[PDB]
């Protein structure tokens, strides 16, 4: 039951980051994910949400044009790519699963396609965080 | 000729094929049925000629005269002249009244002088 | 963008303090997906009450919540010195986002 | 010197009667586990000098097969899974996959929940359905809402994808003690005194080909185009014309179809429709403009022959109804065909390298017979399928009036079922053997 | 001089034999299509000098029929809709509707959560429901919490309405080889020789009546009223009264209720009672007191050859059970009575216009005969009912011994199905023919 | 006379409808069992009769002097005062022997006698 | 003897087990088809038996002699020195033809000699 | 010396025939409620020189066992609650007893969501099942959702606790117009003519005990052992040992298991185990090892006969396959054991007390008759118990193709159920009785 994050270098601005997400011990295929970052001294800024086939995307205005969320079903992976990097990128990621799960209505559990569950809308696993820089 | 092959021949002629016809009366669940049909039929008619003291014979000549206005036919116009199927249309309305009559006459009669002939 | 959240509150322990924030009819006056999160420094998050009230699985019975029109509210009952961590407030918005509030720090004295 | 009685054992005597046929051959729903192979060498008598009045639409045969027909029908699908579990609200959109003006509106996709391997377990699904199968449930509540047509009757059910619908000929032979009786003459008018008959054991196979409009893959007529009619003065009445030269139809759902797979429940598989590629056309029939229009000349010179000269003939469309009765209708390869006759039954007659392409629509949710009492669903076919078939009579009614002897229309028919077999078991009649008979002679 | 073995065939020998009968009629549940054509010649041959002994509840015709008529019943439900979706519980509260004290409480106003035609959809409906319908549970938080009566049994099945359960008589037609013996007796009871004989091919009709006390429209006793029993000393044994005198009884169910539908399943439709349009009556039945009275005395004097003289007797009603063994349970239109008789068995007899109106219960959940391994709904039956049926006999039992065996006293009950179509069948011998037998005299 | 009409009559007399009782003797699925019953009854009493010689004869005499042991009664003490059923009741328990004796002890010595004929 | 009491004896010794082999050959879906089936195969040889002229023979005699190139054994080898079992495989194939004689020879010839000794 | 031809009826004449057999009787699956009462006193008539050859793996009785049987389970097995509504998500955990060595991860205690009498209440049940009986469904996460092995499959189906598995034996009778032909031969193996014989009308009866590698409860060989096949240098085919010494073996399920039960709807209810009394142990049989040592050596002895001298004979455990063929598989009580076979066909011989325990597996999901269209759940046993019973015979494989042919070695194999009663069919034959026949003479 962890989210493992990596990848959290330091690059010069305008150039482009990786992060991966090293899910484990859960469907990672059936859940929904999530990407958040904090600045040292700041709160909480979400950053994106992506579905199982990716059908559904969505970003926060803040890093639209610079930010795109990817997934592998298989290798239990959720990625972040980072393009054009600003100083005010810096921050520590988390990679955070949203939780859901089957709808018990009506006496009977219902699923999503290919059996993946629905959305609870509250993120519940927590990763470590990594850090991501923009030098100067 | 095959079966029914004599249906268009003469009564007199037609004769000479009983056993043509004879022959050919015997072979989820209508299977059943219909042999168990055909096996009826046979044994009503096999019953009748037991009766009447055809058992076993093609042909009887009985010890039966009969009511000549069933029939106002010459014999050579019955035997050389027409059909078997248009002898039994002729003579339809008369065949229960010959059954009966056969039978009474017949055995039932017949074997009342059997037993007492046997002496 | 951001929730409107108390920049930091502070009570004695024991108490039973109260930490507000306010979005607008695309969060709390708009949908139940409103949630509260408990961040000790250092730390990731953890999920305190999801659903304005709900109490996730091995969170304490102290700890609760409400909602009325646009204000979410975070109840910390009998505060303890474990309690000093940042609050934060977020909602699963219409547009399908997530948006947090500004960060609440808890001092117990 | 009086008659006497005598006794003849094996006289070749006929009454007309009614009783059961076997069934007999040359997995499948007709040629099943409970029909035998024929003998190949009909004994008949080469036409001998009798002669027999018998008729059609009187003929009980038709009755019994009709009835077996059904019978088969069931005993092949009750061992099937039901759908039942299916009767689900359904949401449907537009399909998207390069639909052209022509056909669009004809399919729909639709998302629903089902049951799956375990009880407590429902999965999101979607299939793809033509429109015909389903109907709009709700407008109050949105404008989404759909059911399969028939969820609020009785039960559709669908299983057995390896069960052939090939019409497999079907011969009938008479049990012991009964005979067929077999008509020779080729200008039989299918009430008369028919002078050439012969009789036979079994008869020859027929093919259960089901159809409404055009009869189909059956008997060519091998003289002349012939009708047939009970009274030909009854326009309530169809008319059977039997023609003598068969007209080639080619018809083809030209769309290929990805076939898909679930389970429903315990060994419960369901068959649908999934991807269709390539673009989206009608499914049609094509058949030689030329010969249609000679095939109609022939007719209305034979019809004309029952009513008086230089009456003016007309083709028309059906009433409408039911799409069975006011289309054409045909299966292949399991697949349900309703096709219009527009291009066939238009012109008009006076006293002095083409083709024809007639539209098709294609359904999955059939009531079979004309009975109410099931469903079935058609499986879906894996790729793409053409068909090609011989017409070789046709089903007309006439008006309900027509004006001194002009504007006689005639229309497509189909109403009933049985006149697809009684065109084909017009030939025969059954007959008991009375091998009993009496007739006197002089003898001791 | 010397007799010989000789053989003769066609002899008129009978032997006790047993096997079963066909089935000719007069759909219905007994009048189905697996059933003979009337017999259009009940041809009764009377025969001089010959006497036979009928012991009565040896007769296996009666065994027959029994079997005929449960196998008839499942036969005829085994495609109606079940009720297993309806077991849920319900909400109910006495329904109001100006009703006496005697019958408060009896009729509920329940609703529960239905299944619509697609079963993703949930409705809350309301029905009416007897009491002897449904039960409830007691601890869990409050009473409101009804089940149908037999959701913890076999499911609950009933449905096509269009189906006949009007007992319309069927008779029985032995096979070839065996021929039925008739008494023609009028004194002949059930036991011993009967002087006057005849014999059929064919019986002619039994009603297929089902009751439990008093014995409906059946053969009428011709001369005196007839007391029959396997033993008239023990009390082990039902004792049989077939009555010369008919009684009128007239039946009601002073409701005028309406009846409602609908869809639960894929044309798997359920019907029940509705509203009751007027104020609510209580079911009963009149028989004339007169009539009655004159009834018991006819069998009082009966009694006194079978028991001593100067004796008192006493009647008394059913010492309970269910209501089928408690209770003169009947069946008319297709509604199930249960009628309280203690009215008809409240009198003594000495050693030397007035109704009698019985109160009754209504059923709808019924198990039909005694076997628990199935049950049965019942429809509600729309509009008021009136019912005319003549008592034809009794079932009584007498009572366990006396003090100084005086007093005798008798009591309804031991409603059997079995000892019901006695009464009926006791005048029919089934036989064997054999004829070939061995007679010396003679001969060479 | 119908059917049984002779059942009370002596034997003598019943001796006189024996064609009746012949003819009455022939006509969901245990319809179609209880026809071929009647089928398979009939069928061994005609197998029986061809056995001992008697197809298609109403009355039979055999080469087997009857052993008196079986009754006391004379001849004409039985025929014409007991009815067939009397009789049938009074050497029921004989039935047997008197088949087994009639099989073998007419034909196997008629048989043999009628093959000598070529000799 | 018993059912087969005879079977591995000689054609000759047989001949006294004919009475014997004969009684065993008569007397829910399987049950009707092993006795509908074994009616029919009682049927069929008694249908042949009656062409034949065998009205309940035992042992019949025809008018009709055997092909020479059927057998070319003395009657001492055929009922002393063979058994049935060897004999039916020794003229298996010309049993069809053997019958067609029996039937056609028989009654064609009977009935155009005995209708006319009726006169 | 001008010859005629004469007709004979009543002929001693044979033909080989295949036809079906009647069922004896004197509730469970075979000796039913509709079963045919058997002979009380066959006879059995020697034949006087009658050689008669035949052929086994030709019997055509063996297949006509085969289909009856298979009928019988299902008329059984149909009127049995279906366990659809028990496939559902099964939580896991582990057995809170005292579990031997062996035991350990046999057992799993599964928690589910179950129906209950009313279609609105649900309840959490628990049952033990077998490790055989339980499928992992998702390893990763959960780490407890399982479900039964078949559920994804045709459905489980079982209940009938009345009716047994007792393997009562059940005579083969012929119809009139047929006889079985019984051989006496104490040598031959099965494959030509036999010096001695005799007929019946009903075969002894033969018990259709289940089996696989051995073969339990048959009848002994009388004089020696004897080994049959169908060509003995074919490796592909069955090797039918049968014994002439029986070798007694013992088995166990030494638990005192507690049968609890569910209602799961209208009077639809499932038994399973609940608690174990006792510590868990694992299932075993024993074998007297003298005596499988000194019969398996008398086997070999016969081998050496039917294959070369000098060669060593060895025995080795089968290769693979799923459990049905690779244990040793029979019914006790009912209950379905696959036992391990190890510790029997393991051994060298060559040319120049104590006890065998086997240990046991236990499956209650049973594919039958290795047929996908059905399972069913065997229904737990209460209590403790034992099994006696006795090895007739072996079905062994010869391990063909050996360099410089030598050393054959024998694996157990029978993974056909047609071969277990090969060892009893063995010795009759159906036959057509011919009566007609003619023949040469002197008379005209
Ligand atoms: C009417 O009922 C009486 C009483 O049960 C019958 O008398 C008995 O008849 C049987 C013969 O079937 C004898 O064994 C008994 O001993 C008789 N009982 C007594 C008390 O005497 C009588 O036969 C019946 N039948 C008729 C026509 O009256
Ligand atoms: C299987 O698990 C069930 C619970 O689902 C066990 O039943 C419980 O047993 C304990 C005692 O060990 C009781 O205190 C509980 O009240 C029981 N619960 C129920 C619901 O009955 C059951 O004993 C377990 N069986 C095994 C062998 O592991
Ligand atoms: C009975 O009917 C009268 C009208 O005649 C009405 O006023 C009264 O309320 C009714 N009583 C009940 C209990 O329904
Ligand atoms: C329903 O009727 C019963 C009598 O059977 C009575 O005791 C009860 O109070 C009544 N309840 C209501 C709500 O009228
Ligand atoms: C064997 O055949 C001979 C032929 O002479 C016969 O005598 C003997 O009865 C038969 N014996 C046995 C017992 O097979
Ligand atoms: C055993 O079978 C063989 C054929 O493989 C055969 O040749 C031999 O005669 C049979 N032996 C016996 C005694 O059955």
């Amino acid at each position: 039951v962890q989210l493992v994050e990596s990848g959290g270098g330091v690059v010069q601005p305008g150039r482009s980051l990786r992060l991966s997400c090293a899910a484990s011990g859960f469907t990672f295929s059936s859940y929904g994910m999530h990407w958040v970052r904090q600045a040292p001294g700041k709160g909480l800024e979400w950053v994106a949400v992506i579905s199982y086939d990716g059908s559904n995307k969505y970003y926060a205005d803040s890093v639209k044009g610079r930010f795109t969320i990817s997934r592998d079903n298989s290798k239990n992976t959720l990625y972040l790519q980072m393009n054009s990097l600003r100083a005010e990128d810096t921050a520590v990621y988390y990679c955070a699963r949203e939780a859901g799960g089957p709808d018990y209505r009506n006496g009977y559990n219902y699923y999503d396609f290919w059996s993946g569950y629905y959305y609870y809308y509250y993120m519940d696993v927590w990763g470590k965080g990594t850090t991501v820089t923009v030098s100067s | 000729l095959g079966f029914l092959g004599a249906a268009g021949s003469t009564m007199g002629a037609a004769s000479m094929t009983l056993t043509v016809q004879a022959r050919n009366l015997l072979s989820g669940i209508k299977q059943l049925q219909a042999r168990v049909l055909a096996v009826e039929h046979y044994l009503r008619d096999q019953q009748l000629l037991g009766i009447w003291g055809c058992s076993g014979k093609l042909i009887c000549c009985t010890n039966v005269p009969w009511n000549s206005s069933w029939s106002n036919r010459n014999l050579s116009e019955i035997w050389d002249n027409m059909t078997w199927l248009q002898w039994d249309k002729e003579i339809s309305n008369y065949t229960q009244i010959i059954y009966g009559l056969l039978e009474e006459s017949q055995n039932q009669q017949e074997k009342n002088e059997q037993d007492l002939l046997a002496l | 963008s951001a929730l409107t959240q108390p920049a930091s509150v502070s009570g004695s322990p024991g108490q039973s303090i109260t930490i507000s924030c306010t979005g607008t009819s695309s969060d709390v006056g708009g949908y139940n997906y409103v949630s509260w999160y408990q961040q000790h420094p250092g730390k990731a998050p953890k999920l305190m009450i999801y659903e304005v009230s709900n109490r996730p699985s091995g969170v304490s019975n102290r700890f609760s919540g409400s909602k009325s029109g646009n204000t979410a509210s975070l109840t910390i009952s009998g505060l303890q010195a474990e309690d000093e961590a940042d609050y934060y407030c977020s909602s699963y918005t219409s547009s399908s986002t997530v948006v947090f509030g500004g960060g609440t720090k808890l001092t117990v004295l | 010197e009086n008659l006497w009685v005598t006794v003849y054992y094996g006289v070749p005597v006929w009454k007309d009667a009614e009783t059961t046929l076997f069934c007999a051959s040359d997995h499948n729903v007709w040629a099943t586990h409970a029909c035998v192979p024929t003998d190949p060498n009909p004994q008949e008598i080469h036409l001998e000098n009798v002669t027999e009045e018998f008729n059609m639409w009187k003929n009980n045969m038709v009755e019994q097969m009709h009835e077996d027909i059904i019978s088969l029908w069931d005993q092949s699908l009750k061992p099937c899974v039901k759908l039942t579990p299916l009767c689900v609200t359904l949401q449907c959109t537009n399909v998207t996959n390069n639909i052209t003006d022509d056909m669009r509106g004809e399919l729909k996709n639709c998302s629903f929940n089902a049951t799956t391997e375990l009880r407590n377990k429902r999965v999101k699904r979607y299939s793809l359905f033509y429109r015909l199968d389903i109907v709009q449930i709700d407008s109050n509540r949105a404008k989404s809402h759909y059911r399969l047509i028939n969820c609020n009757t009785s039960a559709i059910t669908q299983a057995c994808p390896k069960v052939s619908f090939e019409p497999i000929p079907i011969h009938y032979c008479a049990p012991a003690g009964f005979a067929i009786l077999k008509c020779k003459d080729k200008k039989f008018n299918g009430t008369g005194p028919c002078p050439s008959v012969s009789t036979v054991q079994c008869t020859h196979g027929i093919k259960p080909v089901v159809s409404t409009q055009l009869l189909l893959n059956g008997s060519l007529a091998e003289e002349e185009v012939i009708i047939r009619s009970e009274n030909i003065t009854n326009n309530a009445k169809n008319i059977l014309v039997q023609l003598n030269t068969p007209v080639q139809i080619n018809c083809t759902r030209p769309n290929n179809n990805t076939v898909k797979s679930i389970r429903i429940g315990p060994g419960q598989a369901f068959y649908y429709t999934g991807d269709i590629i390539g673009d989206i056309r009608q499914a049609h029939c094509n058949v030689s403009k030329a010969t249609w229009n000679e095939t109609l000349g022939k007719v209305v010179k034979q019809l004309r022959k029952h009513f008086g000269n230089n009456t003016i003939i007309r083709f028309a469309q059906s009433s409408g109804g039911d799409l069975e009765v006011t289309t054409h209708s045909f299966n292949c390869g399991g697949e349900f065909f309703y096709c219009n006759t527009s291009g066939l039954f238009n012109s008009t007659w006076i006293s002095n390298n083409d083709s024809i392409t007639l539209p098709c629509r294609i359904k999955q949710i059939i009531n079979m017979w004309q009975r109410i009492g099931q469903a079935m669903y058609a499986p879906p076919i894996q790729g793409v399928i053409r068909c090609v078939s011989n017409i070789t009579g046709l089903i007309l009614t006439r008006d309900g009036g027509s004006t001194n002897s002009t504007t006689e229309t005639f229309r497509p028919g189909g109403g009933d079922m049985r006149d697809n077999w009684r065109s084909e078991l017009y030939k025969y009649k059954v007959v008991k053997i009375e091998p009993l008979g009496v007739a006197p002679t002089r003898c001791k």
